[PDB]
């Protein structure tokens, strides 16, 4: 499976989360910015690695970070 | 699903598609990111296979060895090596028919047969072997020194005798070992075999194991070595009219210096050879004293290289030799760097200054022997770029190289990749500019308009080494001038070998070879500028600032940021695959033209026509197809058959490439998909199913093997061309 | 296809064991081989 | 554990040794592969491949050797022999089968049965008698096989 | 996760539906209320009508059934926002999917704990060479 | 003179020697 990681530099506007396709990300609550709330990816299981979340991105280079990993039925796209 | 293969990535085995397989096959060598991979394991695997590796060398050379002896005509051609054809091996086909078996039934053989253009007759002819007997038995040697390195290799891989990190890291040792042993005494046991077979041999003496104790390799025997005088073993030298493997001719000496080319073979005097091996051979054994080991003389490379700063480099070389010796990818980088360069160095010298005897006259294989070096060595090139693009993303530690040569060369990268940028944008627009000009010129009927520019300067050079066409007189050229008043013993021979416009020493140039320079420069010039741009943005950019984080090779990162495919160190390795092929092919295509017009004694057609692009699309592409096309037709076959069929299967794999480089992956993925559909609904064929997902490929997976197919296609292609044009032409 | 050279008899059987035999045995091992479903 | 000789899956008690020759990851994975051995096979599967190559080898030492050997009926006579020996050797392993497999039959594996035995014999005798008739009928057209190994007919 | 209800759409089929892999690896479903019979378009191709009331379907992934999602919530004049997704296996075994607690990931909600958090930079990432030889990457440690 | 019948077979078995120390270096490295 692929790996997700969120940065402080978030921002917290949610557009990470707009743009997934397959609900990896959340947001959950946090304190270092004004919107106090951050991204959080606790299903990258379904995650396929599109790189929506990081083209939604605004912050000066990302706060959410994708690494593709190894690749399962789910990471691959596959319907079959 | 569980699957095992490979056992080496649990991440590969987990994947159900046919990727797993794929991956499991690019993946192997790649030791470093092996499960479970430590540093003494890998150096202690990568010695186990040198050994395996270096067993599978000897084997190659014991089969070439057994199948000349046995089904070749070694014996034969040396009776009349300018008549005869060398033979490779026998051909065994069923599909053949008759007029296929007619036409490579050749070279005298009853059976069908290949032609052999390694140019390991002539190797083996002047080594002074002359029998199939002493090739088999070198074969039979090569297949047991095979097994000995090949048990070697096995046993470094046991409890015991697995050698320590320590000991891989004790560069000290190794260099003076290399330097002393494996390049001095190596080449001090070939000073003494040349001396002992190959110089007797040639002047009829049989010296072989069972006279080579009784037979001194000169008259007066090691005392003149042990007492003084050494003018002794320069005696009487091959007189001019010396006939090769006789004694008509032929003197006593072992060790000269009269240089230039024996007059009948037209390549090196075996004697100066010697000499030459003799004199490196004490040159390197010298240097094989240099480091300290185990007696507190020598040097620390360390301490060198700490003590080696300046007041504008920063912090010099310092703890660079931590950051070399703990880094197989910088030292690797090294080494095929260093090996492209001798390859290119070999292939320069051995058409212009060849030592085996009749090598000079069989233009096929001396072509063939050029290219294929010329080609090995821009791989090796391509190959220490990219892995100096993977040290600095796997190894490079900055704070033990700040402010060191290294962190300083990242720290002006822009300005190397811009200069770079700027001198291939200066040669490509000015050398398109006069090829097109003189097109335009030239086909307007006014070839008298074109823009030729005399190579002054490299025909200055060739006048410094006494090469008097071009009337300059300067250092060698001139009589009157010191360097050639030294009384050097070499001087006349190499006067009269460049002064002859018989040979390819140092061959006359023209405003074609100019041009075609040029163009070498911008290809040399752009596959660099690829590579090394790839290498310093490897660890990042401002598309990627965290590019490192991420690995040499991976797909891009995504349609973001604009978009970045062919974003990676790995991408730019790619890119610069196809310079290399286009340099290669403009080096080759240069020298194969210009040797056509040489060994046909028509210079004239490449000096008229080289000026312009048309000339060589007609005069060389075009015309020397003729018979390489006719090798099979609706008239019959000859024996060019097999290289026509090889060319058309150079150019099908060419453009097959072409299709995993043009169309991408989603497009494929899909198409699949309904593949996948269809045989999950067709009865029948539904009693089987897969046991891997079908996926479409890879991102890099097509881009790899796209570029796989189009550099087969392309040396298959020209392979084809030059062997059958120069074949049908001299051959 | 004949061979004047010694022992010409090798050829007309190696050529299908280095060409039929060879890859197929070695195709079907490694076929089996990475389809094993062991442990990983 | 320098030792390459050990007890036999463990246990020092048991009258067998471990050894390269008996129990190595060759010889494991080679016998245990083998048409009678091999995992998940049918009775009739491993009596058809067994037979296939037994009937095949089986051609040899009579078409040599054999009285007829000096005949113009060589081959024939070894394809006889062969096959005879087989008829012989199918009529041996269906009688084995009918005395050891009498009472009640054990679940372990198909091919120690009643029924797997006598079909371990039916692909035996079918895999012999094939084996011999084809290993007979290429050397009877050796000729027609030296011409397609040789590209005669191209 | 007791037991799915709703109609299925009527649809008169497609090739584009549940392969082998629904009944040998997995499946997934996607309920929804709709307060017409109305027109849908199918992730696996065509036209479909939704019934009044509750709606059950099955899609071969789950990324169809959150586009499916994204539609009823995106592209109807009155919005269908209580459409849940899960994961099915041949077993029976049904794993509520979407939305996780009750609440679309996209708007903060209490309870929940950060994963994959960073307390740190993209670009404060040890070098790699000084995790070489381990398992993990820049972004794992 | 050409080369023997018997040289060609004794070939192939001396080649038998760098087969089987091949065998075991390549199942050793798959360690
Ligand atoms: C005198 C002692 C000695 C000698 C004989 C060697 C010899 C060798 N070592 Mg070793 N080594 C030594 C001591 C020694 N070592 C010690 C003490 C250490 C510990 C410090 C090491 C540790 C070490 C390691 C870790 C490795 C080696 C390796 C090698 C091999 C290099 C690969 C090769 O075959 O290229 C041979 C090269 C030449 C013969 C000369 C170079 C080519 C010249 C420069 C250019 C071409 C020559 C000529 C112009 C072309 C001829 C063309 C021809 C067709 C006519 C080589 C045979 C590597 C290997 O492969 O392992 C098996 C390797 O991994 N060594
Ligand atoms: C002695 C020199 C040497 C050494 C030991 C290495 C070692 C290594 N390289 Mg490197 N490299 C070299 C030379 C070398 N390379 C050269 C010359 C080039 C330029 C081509 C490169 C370019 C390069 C790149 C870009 C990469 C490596 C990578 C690697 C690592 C993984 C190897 C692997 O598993 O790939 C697997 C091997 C293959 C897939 C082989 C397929 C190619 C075959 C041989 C061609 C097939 C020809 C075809 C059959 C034609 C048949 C003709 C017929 C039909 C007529 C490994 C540590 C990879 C890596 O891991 O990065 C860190 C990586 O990405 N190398
Ligand atoms: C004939 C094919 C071709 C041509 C002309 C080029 C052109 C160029 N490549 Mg490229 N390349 C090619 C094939 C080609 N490539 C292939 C197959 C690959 C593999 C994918 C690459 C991969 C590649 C890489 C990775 C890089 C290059 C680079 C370059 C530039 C090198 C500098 C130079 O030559 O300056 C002069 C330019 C030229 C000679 C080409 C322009 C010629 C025209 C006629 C100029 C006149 C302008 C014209 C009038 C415009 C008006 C048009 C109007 C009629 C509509 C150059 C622009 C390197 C680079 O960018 O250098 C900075 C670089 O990094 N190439
Ligand atoms: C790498 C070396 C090499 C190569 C390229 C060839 C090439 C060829 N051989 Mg030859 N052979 C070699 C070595 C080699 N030989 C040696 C050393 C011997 C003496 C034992 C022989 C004995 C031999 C015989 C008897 C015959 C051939 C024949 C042939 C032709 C068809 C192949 C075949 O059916 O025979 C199969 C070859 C063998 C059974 C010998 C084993 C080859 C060596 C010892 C092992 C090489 C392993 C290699 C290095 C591993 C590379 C793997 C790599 C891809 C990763 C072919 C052109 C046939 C022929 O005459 O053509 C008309 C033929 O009948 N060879
Ligand atoms: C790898 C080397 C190789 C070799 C040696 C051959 C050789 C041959 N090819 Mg082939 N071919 C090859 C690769 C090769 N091919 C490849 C790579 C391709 C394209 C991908 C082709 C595609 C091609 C086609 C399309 C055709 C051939 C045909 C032929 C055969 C023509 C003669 C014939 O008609 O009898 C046929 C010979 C046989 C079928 C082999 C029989 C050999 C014995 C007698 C079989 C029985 C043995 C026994 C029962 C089992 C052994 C047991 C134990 C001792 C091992 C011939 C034997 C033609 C053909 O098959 O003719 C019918 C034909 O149509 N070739
Ligand atoms: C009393 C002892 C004895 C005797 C005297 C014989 C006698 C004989 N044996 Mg036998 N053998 C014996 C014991 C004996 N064997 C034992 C103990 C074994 C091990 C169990 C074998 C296994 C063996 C095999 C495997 C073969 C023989 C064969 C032969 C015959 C070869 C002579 C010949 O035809 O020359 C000339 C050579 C030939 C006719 C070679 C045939 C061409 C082959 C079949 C091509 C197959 C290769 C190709 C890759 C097939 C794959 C195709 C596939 C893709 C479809 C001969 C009559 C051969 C035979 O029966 O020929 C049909 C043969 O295949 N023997
Ligand atoms: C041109 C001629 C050149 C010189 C002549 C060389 C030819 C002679 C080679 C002799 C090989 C004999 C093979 C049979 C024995 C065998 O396989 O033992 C394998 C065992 C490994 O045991 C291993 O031991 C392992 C455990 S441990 O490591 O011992 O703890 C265990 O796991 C494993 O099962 C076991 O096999 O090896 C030994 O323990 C000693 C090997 C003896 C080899 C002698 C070689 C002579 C040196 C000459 C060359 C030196 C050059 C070096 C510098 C360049
Ligand atoms: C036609 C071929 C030439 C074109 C090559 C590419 C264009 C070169 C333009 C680059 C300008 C470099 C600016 C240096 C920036 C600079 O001044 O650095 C500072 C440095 C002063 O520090 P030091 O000399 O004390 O550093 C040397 C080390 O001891 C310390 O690290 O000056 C030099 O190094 C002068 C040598 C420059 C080397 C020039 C590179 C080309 C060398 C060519 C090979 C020389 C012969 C080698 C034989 C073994
Ligand atoms: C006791 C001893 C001495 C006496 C030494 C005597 C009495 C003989 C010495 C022989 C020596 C020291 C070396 C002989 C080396 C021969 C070698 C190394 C052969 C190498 C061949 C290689 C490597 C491969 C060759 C190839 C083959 C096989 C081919 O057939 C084609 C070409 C090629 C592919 C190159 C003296 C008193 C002097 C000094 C004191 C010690
Ligand atoms: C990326 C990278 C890298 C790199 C790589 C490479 C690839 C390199 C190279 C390079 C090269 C490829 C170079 C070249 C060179 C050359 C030279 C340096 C030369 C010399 C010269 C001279 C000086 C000569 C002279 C003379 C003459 C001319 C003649 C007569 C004689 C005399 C001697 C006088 C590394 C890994 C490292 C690190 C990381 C990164
Ligand atoms: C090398 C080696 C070895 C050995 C082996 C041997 C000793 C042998 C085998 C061989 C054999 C033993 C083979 C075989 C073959 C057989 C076959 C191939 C068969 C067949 C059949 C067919 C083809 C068919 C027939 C038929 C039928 C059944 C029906 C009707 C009639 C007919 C005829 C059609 C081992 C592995 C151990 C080890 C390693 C090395
Ligand atoms: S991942 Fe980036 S764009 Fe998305 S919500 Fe977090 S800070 Fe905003
Ligand atoms: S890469 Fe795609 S699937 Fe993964 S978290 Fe980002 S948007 Fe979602
Ligand atoms: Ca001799
Ligand atoms: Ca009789
Ligand atoms: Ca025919
Ligand atoms: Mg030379």
């Amino acid at each position: 499976s692929h790996s997700v990681k969120i940065y402080d530099t978030c921002i917290g506007c949610t557009q990470c989360v707009r743009a997934c396709p397959l609900d990896v990300l959340e947001m959950v609550p946090w304190d270092g910015c004004k919107a106090a709330q951050i991204a959080s990816s606790p299903r990258t299981e379904d995650c396929v690695g599109c790189k929506r979340c990081e083209t939604a991105c605004p912050t000066d280079f990302l706060s959410i970070r994708v690494y593709l990993g190894a690749e399962t039925t789910r990471s691959m796209g596959l319907a079959y | 699903m569980a699957t095992k293969f490979p056992k080496f990535s649990q991440d590969l085995a987990q994947d159900p598609t046919t990727r797993r397989i794929w991956y499991g096959i690019a993946t192997a060598h790649d030791f470093e990111t092996h499960d479970g991979m430590t540093e003494e394991n890998l150096y202690q695997k990568i010695f186990a296979s040198h050994f395996g590796h270096i067993a599978i060398i000897f084997l190659w050379t014991s089969g070439t060895l057994f199948h000349v002896a046995w089904q070749g005509n070694f014996e034969q051609w040396i009776k009349d090596p300018l008549n005869i054809r060398p033979i490779a091996h026998a051909i065994w086909d069923p599909h053949f028919g008759e007029g296929a078996v007619n036409a490579f039934t050749q070279a005298g053989a009853s059976n069908p047969v290949n032609i052999a253009y390694s140019g390991v007759y002539h190797w083996f002819y002047t080594i002074g072997m002359t029998t199939n007997q002493e090739l088999y038995s070198g074969a039979v040697f090569l297949l047991v020194l095979a097994s000995l390195f090949l048990f070697a290799g096995w046993l470094h891989l046991q409890p015991k005798f697995r050698p320590s990190l320590a000991w891989f890291k004790n560069a000290e040792s190794r260099l003076n070992h290399h330097l002393a042993g494996l390049f001095g005494v190596s080449s001090l046991a070939w000073a003494g075999h040349l001396v002992h077979v190959a110089i007797p041999e040639a002047r009829g003496q049989h010296v072989g194991w069972d006279n080579f104790l009784s037979t001194p390799p000169h008259p007066a025997g090691l005392m003149p070595f042990f007492t003084g005088n050494w003018g002794v073993y320069a005696a009487d030298p091959d007189t001019a009219g010396h006939i090769f493997g006789t004694s008509e001719g032929a003197g006593t000496a072992i060790l000269t210096f009269l240089g230039g080319f024996h007059p009948q073979t037209e390549s090196l005097w075996l004697t100066d050879i010697a000499h030459h091996h003799l004199a490196i051979a004490v040159i390197f054994i010298i240097a094989g004293h240099m480091y300290r080991t185990n007696w507190g003389i020598g040097h620390s490379i360390k301490e060198i290289l700490n003590a080696h700063k300046g007041p504008l480099t920063g912090a010099g070389h310092t703890n660079l030799y931590d950051t070399i010796n703990n880094s197989l990818h910088f030292q690797l980088g090294l080494a095929l760097a260093s090996l492209g360069v001798i390859t290119s160095l070999v292939a320069q010298h051995m058409y212009s200054l060849p030592s085996y005897a009749f090598i000079a006259q069989d233009h096929t294989t001396q072509a063939a022997l050029y290219t294929h070096h010329q080609y090995i060595a821009g791989f090796l090139m391509v190959g220490a770029f990219a892995h100096g693009a993977i040290f600095f993303v796997r190894d490079y530690d900055p704070v033990a190289n700040k402010d060191n040569v290294l962190a300083r060369m990242l720290e002006h990268k822009e300005a190397l990749i811009s200069h770079l940028s700027w001198v291939s944008l200066f040669l490509g627009f000015h050398t398109l500019g006069l090829y097109v000009h003189n097109d335009v010129v030239v086909a307007f009927g006014t070839p008298e308009k074109q823009i030729l520019i005399e190579p002054v300067f490299a025909q200055w050079i060739q006048a410094t080494s006494g090469k008097a066409l071009y009337g300059f007189d300067v250092l060698l050229s001139n009589p009157d001038s010191i360097a050639s008043t030294t009384g050097a013993a070499w001087l006349p021979g190499w006067l009269d070998a460049i002064n002859s416009g018989t040979n390819s020493l140092f061959l006359t140039i023209g405003p074609g070879d100019f041009l075609v320079h040029h163009a070498i420069a911008l290809g040399l010039h752009t596959t660099a500028l690829i590579l090394i741009k790839g290498a310093l943005d490897a660890r990042g950019s401002k598309l990627m600032p965290d590019k490192k984080d991420f690995g040499y090779s991976f797909p891009c990162d995504g349609p973001g940021r604009g978009g970045t495919c062919d974003i990676s160190a790995w991408d730019a390795f790619y890119l610069a695959m196809f310079w290399m092929l286009n340099t290669l092919g403009w080096l080759t295509f240069y020298w194969h033209w210009k040797h056509l017009g040489v060994w046909s004694g028509n210079v004239a057609q490449f000096n008229e026509n080289s000026t312009y692009l048309m000339g060589w699309f007609r005069d060389y592409l075009w015309a020397n197809s003729a018979q390489l096309i006719n090798g099979y037709n609706p008239y019959g076959v000859n024996n060019l058959s097999v290289w026509a069929w090889m060319f058309l299967f150079g150019h099908l794999v060419w453009a097959t490439g072409f299709m995993f480089l043009i169309s991408w992956r989603g497009y494929w993925q899909e198409l699949i998909e309904t593949i996948v559909w269809a045989h999950e609904r067709t009865p029948l064929a539904n009693l089987v199913r897969w046991k891997d997902k079908p996926v479409a490929l890879s991102i890099v997976q097509a881009r790899l093997v796209g570029l796989a197919h189009f550099t087969v296609g392309y040396v298959l292609t020209y392979a084809a061309f030059l062997i059958a044009s120069t074949a049908g032409k001299f051959g | 296809m004949d061979g004047s050279y010694a022992a010409s008899y090798l050829p007309w059987i190696l050529i299908p064991m280095v060409g039929w035999l060879f890859p197929a045995v070695t195709m079907g091992l490694l076929f089996i081989h990475i389809e094993s479903e062991g442990e990983g | 554990s320098n030792q390459v000789v050990q007890a036999y899956n463990g246990d020092p008690f048991v009258g067998h040794l471990s050894t390269p020759i008996s129990d190595s990851a060759f010889t494991r994975t080679f016998i245990g592969n083998l048409p009678a051995y091999r995992k998940g096979l049918s009775p009739i599967l491993r009596g058809l491949e067994v037979g296939m190559a037994h009937g095949y080898f089986l051609i040899g030492p009579w078409t040599l050797l054999g009285p007829l050997r000096d005949s113009e009926y060589q081959y024939i006579g070894g394809l006889i022999g062969a096959l005879a020996l087989i008829l012989v050797a199918t009529a041996a392993l269906s009688s084995y089968g009918l005395v050891t497999f009498q009472g009640e039959q054990g679940s372990g594996d198909t091919l120690q049965t009643a029924d797997g035995w006598s079909q371990f014999a039916a692909g035996f005798f079918v895999g012999g008698m094939g084996g011999a008739f084809v290993a007979y009928f290429l050397l009877e057209n050796l000729s027609v096989v030296d011409g397609i190994f040789r590209g005669l007919f191209n | 996760m007791t037991e799915l209800s709703g109609q299925p759409p009527k649809f008169g089929g497609s090739t584009g539906g549940l392969l082998s892999k629904a009944n040998r690896e997995e499946k997934y479903a996607i309920t929804w209320t709709s307060a017409s019979e109305q027109v849908f378009e199918m992730p696996t191709g065509g036209a479909a009508i939704m019934n009044e009331g509750e709606n059950l379907l099955y899609l071969a992934r789950k990324e169809q059934c959150l586009a499916l999602g994204t539609q009823l919530r995106t592209k109807f004049k009155p919005k269908i926002q209580d459409y849940k997704i899960y994961r099915v296996y041949p077993s029976g075994e049904v794993q509520y999917l979407h939305p996780a607690d009750g609440v679309f990931p996209e708007k903060v909600n209490e309870g929940r704990e950060a994963q994959g958090t960073k307390t740190r930079r993209i670009g404060q990432n040890p070098e790699p060479v000084t995790i070489k030889f381990s398992g993990k990457a820049p972004y794992e440690v | 003179m050409a080369l023997s019948d018997t040289q060609i077979l004794a070939a192939l078995v001396v080649a038998l020697l760098p087969a089987f120390l091949a065998f075991r270096l390549s199942t050793e490295l798959y360690k």
